[PDB]
RNA sequence: AAGCGAAUGAUUAGAGGUUCCGGGGUCACCUUGACCUAUUCUCAAACUUUAAAUAUGUAAGAAGUCCUUGUUAC
RNA sequence: GAAAUCUCCAGUAGAACAAAAGGGUAAAAGCCCCCUUGAUUUUGAUUUUCAGUGUGAAUACAAACCAUGAAAGUGUGGCC
RNA sequence: GGUUGCGGCCAUAUCUACCAGAAAGCACCGUUUCCCGUCCGAUCAACUGUAGUUAAGCUGGUAAGAGCCUGACCGAGUAGUGUAGUGGGUGACCAUACGCGAAACUCAGGUGCUGCAAUCU
């Protein structure tokens, strides 16, 4: 019949990456986590005990609870028409800090650096990102580059 | 011998220190690793070491980078301290047991506190917290790859750092001088130990069996003439000179070390550059090919 | 049981279903022998290279290979012989068809349910192929060159969908065209191993290179 | 040249077969017992061929070990029966090498009643000081290709030992 | 292989002493029955085979066994100069060749010829 | 998608190399029965190094940032 | 004797892990050896199936008491 | 700059051959009273750093080295794919427009990097 077991279709979701098997870096047991850390869930598939279910690795959430070798993680989920909120038993094996939300915090610190010189002098420090702005005008000089001509070039078999 | 490119492209090395073979890692995970609830109290380890010629004994937390060192009082230090002629039987073990603990209590400022045992009858007493007063400072034992077994240098050292009031968690089962009939550890035979005795008794039994094996051996105990029973004063008179003063110098040291690096420049092998590795394959081309 | 007509079997419908572990009870290719001629030449005694490619994504019946190669074979060695040429069957069967095998005796339909477990029994072998791959490769002579084009075109109708013969520019069934190779050649960086060639690379260790290519040095060097 | 990578003898290992059990891995092990003066142990099978009458771990081999002083010793007294002399065969690609002799019982010492008669296998261990290195506990490593031991090195071993020739046949 | 724990010796006669002598000079330490055959005279009879024997035993160097000879007179004795050899002796077929060794010396040489296949009973 | 001169599974063609664990032809005698190595062709839903596009999680603050020092049986 | 047992070398796992397949495992989750019963008590929370119901299974804990280990730690049944 | 103890990233570190190693250190190494363990002081344990020693191990170097790691306007804007069309094509599929964009291949490099502590001509 139909299987939808703890664990199916995990057949490459908790393989351990080529020439990456066996045993986990000592850092991941190193890394500290606070309640209110936003983390990622990646379940290394060597770790047996306490894996996450198939449908979070990959979700990002906050972390609610840290336990003597697990730490709890919220994660919103998709049910019919509403968001659930899904804490979760994670060891620590399976997860690892947000790159995302760190890169966040630098801003801030930088924003934060900023707006303080802006204080003594140079008001209007222009806190907020810009996205890609459409480029300024520019003069594209020729000295020693000629515009070369191309032409299309003739169909060929090449075999 | 003669292996192909699949093994070597699909070889997973083992992390380094697995691959020189000092580390081993299936228990450094539940070594270093700590209750979350206790976020950022590092975790101490009492890492002991036996090379050869001397005892290395350690209390090194790991952090995220790599692993920083409270204090680390090695056996070949034991001469400044008065034991000389021997750095890693039993007692040197012991001696340097305390040593290390008494340094990084007396760097802690726990000196005052927590004297571990000053007469020492090698009783297991573990030093009990003393009541409205800071817990012992609690380091784990790290063998390492050494075996666990009745009677061992490293826990050696292990008696020797608790006795030394740094409150390490153990038992008596692996100490020397064990009964398998009664769990107790023969207070006479242990401190027998400490003080050297299994040395200075098979001094003894060998001065007064032959001449040749007790003077090939022990002829470092011949050149400052100290008798089998004088080794419980000298390790006696080195237990309490560790407690007098545990703080540590370092060696005096000749030739600073940039004048270490300078003289050992000239005689490393130095490495080649891309334009000579294409200048000596000419040769080879040449010699391989000219006129062959 | 009558073969179906291959037009059932056109098109690459169907997900690869080839030999394996859970496709037990396939019967074998009709198609065996992949190189003909003679096939033991060296690579120079043939330099011209042709193909015949197809221009359509179908899939080449495992027979149909077997049934063209005879052709093909057949009208190249009574023209220029035996051992003018040299062809290789590129393309491979591994695609297992399948069949569902059907009843249709006098009232078929009591003792036989239609499409209730309609998964077919494996029913022979095909070749599958997309646009610009090479069906045949034949290597021969430049002399030879009306021969083999019309040999191939007899092949060519044995097959369906459209097929194209192209002279490739290659220096026969090797990767390289025909004036740079010439260079390789006579710089002497080519040693024959039985039906094709070895290359001189500028890496690998030395003494080896000196072993396998004693030629190019002495021709460099003189 | 450098005294310690001159070949000495490390280990000695002499096996038999029995392929029932009973009585005769007693005399069998008797022997080992009185002929080495230390207790062999008796391998059992790991696998049934039911070709020899053989079970699974069923003891059906005694085999002891012999190193130092009195493996050369026992091996001065096991070439008199091999006449200090040996074929070019025996000889393994990685140094060692070995032989079988068919009696040891009254050879040995006198015969005693109820032991009697088997045959011994010999099979010579040899490689040079500095082994350890693959066999401690920790930082294992390998030897260098100057370190190992062929087949040259060890012919030319047991030239000079024994006044040995080799290749009697 | 001739040295072994104890070089072996045949009535007194040591094993290096036991490949020198002659013929004749063994018939005073040999048992009466081959005593008696040389007493009543041998008469050439292994002269022929004899001297074929140190021609083989010449023209084959060390590293090697020497070539074996063969004969069919089982009534022969093992005399000493037919010491390290090795000999084919007839049976009615496929002659049975064996090294002779000083341990084997004064004995017969029918007793290596088995004429008939020894029989064998039970399932095969 | 791509990859098999990369793992497992298949696969066509050859080229070069064996213990007395088979010369089947004169005793070690060239001796056709191997596997191993460097290549060559074509593959794979229940193979894969690698690996898109689309789709997908989180973040883009005032419930935040920084500083000072109070509670706790943790 | 191809295959009885011994010895050495190469051995990225090509073995084994009760049982289907898959994932995972090298001083081990494999083979051998020692001790043991945590395959225990109280409940509660959480994940999958999902109505965020139950059953089943599982994760993390807490209060306890034990087991092992020198200890860290691991253990609330079977590597999942 | 070398060594050791503990390491972080876990082949740029691996692997196969050859060469080199001052001082120190490491190791090999020497011996079995006690502890402990094994068929076997080979493992382990103890003890001497004493008899020696770079042969190892280890460290570094060497290889038009395999491998591994980077890049490349090398392949290739290729294959593939999102969107659209009253686009072509009998169909199979293909081209186009707006986007994204590989992998193999080839070439060019590189062969550990550091952290704590002690030590070393």
């Amino acid at each position: 019949g139909k299987s939808h077991g703890y664990r199916s279709r995990t057949r490459y979701m908790f393989q351990r990456d080529f020439r990456k098997h066996g045993a986990v870096h000592l850092s991941t047991y190193l890394k500290v986590y606070k309640v209110g850390d936003i983390v990622d869930i990646k379940a290394n598939g060597s770790i047996q005990k306490g894996m996450p279910h198939k449908f979070y690795q990959g979700k990002t959430g906050v972390v609610y609870n840290v336990t003597k070798s697990s730490v709890g993680v919220i994660i919103n989920k998709m049910v019919g028409n509403r968001y659930l909120e899904k804490r979760l038993n994670l060891r620590v094996e399976h997860i690892k800090h947000s790159k995302c939300r760190q890169e966040f915090l630098e801003r801030v610190k930088a924003n934060a650096a900023k707006r303080a010189e802006a204080k003594a002098q140079g008001v209007a420090v222009q806190l907020k990102r810009q996205p890609a702005q459409p480029r300024e005008s520019r003069i594209v000089s020729t000295e020693g580059n000629v515009p070369q001509t191309l032409a299309p070039v003739p169909y060929e078999t090449f075999i | 011998d003669a292996k192909s490119s699949a093994y070597s492209s699909r070889f997973q090395t083992p992390f380094r220190r697995r691959r020189e073979g000092k580390t081993d890692y299936y228990q450094r995970k539940r070594l270093v690793t700590q209750h979350k609830a206790k976020y950022n109290t590092p975790k101490y380890r009492l890492v002991v070491r036996f090379t050869n010629k001397d005892i290395i004994c350690q209390i090194i937390s790991s952090t995220i980078t790599g692993d920083v060192v409270l204090a680390a009082a090695y056996s070949h230090e034991l001469p400044r301290y008065g034991i000389t002629h021997g750095l890693t039987n039993w007692a040197a073990a012991y001696a340097t047991g305390l040593l290390i603990a008494r340094r990084t209590l007396q760097k802690l400022g726990l000196d005052e506190t927590y004297k571990g045992v000053e007469e020492v009858e090698g009783e297991y007493e573990l030093t009990e917290a003393v009541e409205d007063g800071p817990r012992p400072f609690k380091v784990f034992l790290d063998i390492g790859l050494q075996r666990t077994t009745t009677g061992a240098r490293v826990f050696g050292a292990l008696k020797g750092a608790s006795d030394g009031g740094l409150y390490v968690p153990h038992s008596e089962n692996r100490f020397p001088g064990w009964d398998f009939e009664t769990e107790e550890i023969d207070p006479e035979l242990l401190r027998s130990y400490i003080f050297g005795g299994h040395v200075s008794q098979y001094m003894e039994e060998l001065a007064d069996d032959d001449e040749e094996r007790f003077s090939e051996l022990f002829k470092g105990y011949l050149a400052d003439d100290i008798d089998a029973d004088s080794l419980e004063d000298i390790y006696t008179s080195a237990h309490e000179a560790i407690r007098a003063d545990p703080a540590f110098k370092p060696t005096e040291k000749k030739f600073t070390k940039e004048q270490y690096a300078a003289e050992s420049k000239k005689y490393r092998q130095t490495k080649l550059s891309k334009e000579e590795r294409a200048a000596r394959v000419a040769a080879k081309i040449a010699a391989l090919a000219g006129q062959q | 049981m009558a073969r179906r007509p291959a037009r059932c079997y056109r098109y690459q419908k169907n997900k690869p279903y080839p030999k394996s572990r859970y496709n037990r009870a396939v019967p074998d290719s009709k198609i065996r022998i992949y190189d003909l001629g003679k096939k033991k030449a060296t690579v120079d005694e043939f330099p011209l290279c042709v193909h015949l490619v197809s221009n359509e994504l179908e899939q080449l019946s495992s027979e149909a290979l077997e049934a063209a190669r005879i052709c093909a074979n057949k009208y190249i060695t009574k023209t220029v012989g035996r051992d003018a040429f040299h062809l290789r069957v590129r393309v491979h069967p591994f695609h297992v068809l399948r069949i569902n095998k059907m009843l249709s005796c006098a009232g078929a339909d009591r003792l036989q349910q239609g499409m209730r477990g309609a998964w077919g029994k494996p029913h022979g072998l095909a070749a599958r192929v997309d646009i610009g791959q090479i069906i045949f490769s034949v290597r021969c002579k430049d002399v030879n060159k009306p021969v083999v084009i019309e040999g191939l075109r007899r092949a060519r109708y044995k097959f369906p969908g459209q097929q194209k013969i192209i002279l490739s520019k290659k220096w026969g069934f090797t990767n390289l065209d025909r004036p740079e190779y010439i260079k390789k050649r006579d710089a002497g960086e080519i040693k024959d191993d039985g039906a094709f060639v070895k290359f001189l690379s500028k890496k690998g260790s030395l003494e080896k290179n000196y072993n396998e290519f004693p030629e190019y040095f002495q021709n460099l060097s003189a | 040249q450098n005294p310690m990578r001159d070949l000495k003898i490390e280990k000695l290992v002499l096996n038999i077969s029995v392929g029932e059990s009973g009585d005769r891995l007693t005399r069998a092990s008797k022997v080992l017992e009185q002929l080495s003066g230390q207790t062999p142990v008796q391998s059992k099978a790991r696998y049934t061929v039911r070709t020899f009458g053989i079970r699974r771990n069923e003891k059906i081999a005694v085999h002891v070990t012999v190193r130092g002083p009195k493996a050369e010793e026992i091996l001065e007294r096991g070439l008199k029966v091999k006449e200090y002399q040996l074929r070019d065969r025996n000889f393994s690609a990685t140094g060692n090498f070995g032989f079988g002799i068919d009696e040891h019982i009254d050879l040995g010492i006198k015969y005693d009643p109820s032991i009697g008669i088997f045959g011994m296998d010999f099979y010579v261990v040899m490689n040079r000081p500095g082994a350890r290195v693959t066999r401690r506990k920790r930082c294992k490593g390998t030897v260098g290709n100057s370190h190992k031991t062929t087949k040259e090195d060890t012919v030319s071993w047991f030239k000079q030992k024994y006044d040995a020739d080799v290749l009697d046949k | 292989k001739k040295r072994v724990f104890k070089t072996h010796s045949y009535r007194g006669v040591d094993l290096e002493k036991l490949l020198e002598m002659s013929t004749e000079d063994f018939v005073k330490l040999a048992p009466a029955r081959v005593r008696r055959r040389f007493a009543r005279g041998m008469t050439s009879k292994p002269a022929g085979f004899m001297k074929k024997l140190r021609a083989a035993k010449l023209a084959a160097p060390e590293n090697e066994k020497p070539a074996p000879v063969r004969t069919h007179m089982r009534n022969m004795i093992i005399v000493p100069e037919m010491i390290g050899s090795v000999v084919g002796i007839y049976n009615g077929k496929a002659f049975n060749q064996v090294e002779i060794r000083p341990e084997m010396l004064g004995h017969y040489l029918g007793e290596f010829s088995i004429t008939y296949t020894p029989v064998r009973h039970g399932r095969a």
